[PDB]
């Protein structure tokens, strides 16, 4: 099903934010399964890209949505 | 499961006094008050652009045409009070409140983190913002009327 | 349509941000608690919408993990 | 964009020696290892149930019929080396490598965090796992042949 566009916004934001958080751990905290985590983050980025194409589509169907680049901005 | 004529359950809307221009304390325990009314069951329509703070998703979203269609979000209420601990109180929609003709109220899922069942007040047909806001205002008024009917037994 | 792997990731990340930030909300004094509490109501609605979509994807693809494993507290 | 016949660009596949049941160091600077082959371009097909560890999403996923269709994931490669810092090295797929007949290689986006463009080797038509694995083995062998052709000019 199409997710609602608010759902896409949230998922994009959460994916971006977990990706920053786990990338920062990967580099600053020497975590226990670093190698597995690095591959997980590739999977997160691919998902991010799929969410981004879906949100570009939603931008053509709805009004009042924030632009993609604002959603993934570092706060 | 949607309700279309009368609500079958008491529902509670969290009130953050910071979100309003007027003082809305009057509405927590209201005497008969169809008068201008505070937009208590209005959903957010946009995410304000405050730099640094990540965007707040809008509760409901219009199509290109400017029409708000059903099942695209709406106004959140719950089936018990005090779900949102940081609110200033709950505006009450009693079991038996008349639902404005072009709105409906949808039962969504039980939320485990909040231990309450969420519901959404929503358009029943596509409508522009003004019409929706109008009906939500009448929904507030109906709820107040129904608070007095309940009080007089 | 999203790939089902995309829905898995979005479910996991939503769940995880919701926990981290519910924990702040209750333990810390974050700078805009009242805005954050509302934000989490929005996150939960999104979580539910992702869940309905994933239930669908479970009917169309094989080898996907069940929903309740994805949102497990690790 | 998808490539169907020959790759037009050199692509690199991270190799984590721990993932293989045997030594794959031979494949980092390979000899005549197109004569059994290590499954270097095989994607994960499942997420194992490891308690405590959150589920890994499979790189590719079949329909209910058991068929792996295009654009439903695949094997990850990039257009430069060392993208994954914690790998033991990169297996190299040189520009000009023959793509097995029922596979294709899709250019996805430039990834800013990794500063590299991601690509996905995927089925070009619906196929069962065994057929896909088979083609990915031939893709490894084509890449090795092509390394030696490139070396001889």
């Amino acid at each position: 099903m199409n997710l609602k566009p608010q759902t896409l916004m949230v998922a994009i934001q959460c994916v971006a934010a977990r990706t920053r958080e786990l990338d920062a751990q990967l580099q600053n905290d020497d975590p226990q399964n670093a190698a597995e985590l690095e591959q997980l983050l590739v999977g997160y980025d691919l998902a991010a890209d799929d969410l981004k194409n879906a949100y570009e589509q939603a931008l053509g169907q709805y009004s009042g949505l924030p632009p993609y680049d604002r959603l993934i901005e570092e706060p | 499961s949607y309700d279309y004529e009368k609500t079958s359950l008491t529902l509670y809307r969290a009130v953050f006094k910071a979100n309003y221009d007027g003082d809305v304390g009057r509405y927590l325990h209201p005497d008969k008050e169809l008068a201008e009314v505070a937009p208590l069951l209005h959903p957010t329509f946009d995410s304000p652009n405050t730099p640094g703070v990540p965007a707040r998703a809008p509760d409901i979203v219009a199509g290109r045409d400017g029409l708000y269609a059903p099942d695209t979000g709406g106004t959140s209420v719950f089936d018990r009070a005090g779900v949102l601990r940081r609110a200033d109180g709950d505006f009450v929609i009693p079991d038996g409140t008349d639902i404005p003709p072009d709105l409906k109220v949808k039962q969504d899922s039980y939320n485990k983190r909040l231990q309450a069942t969420h519901y959404t007040i929503m358009p029943a047909k596509p409508m522009y913002r003004e019409v929706l806001m109008g009906q939500l205002d009448n929904f507030v008024r109906n709820a107040i009327r129904r608070q007095w009917e309940k009080a007089r037994g």
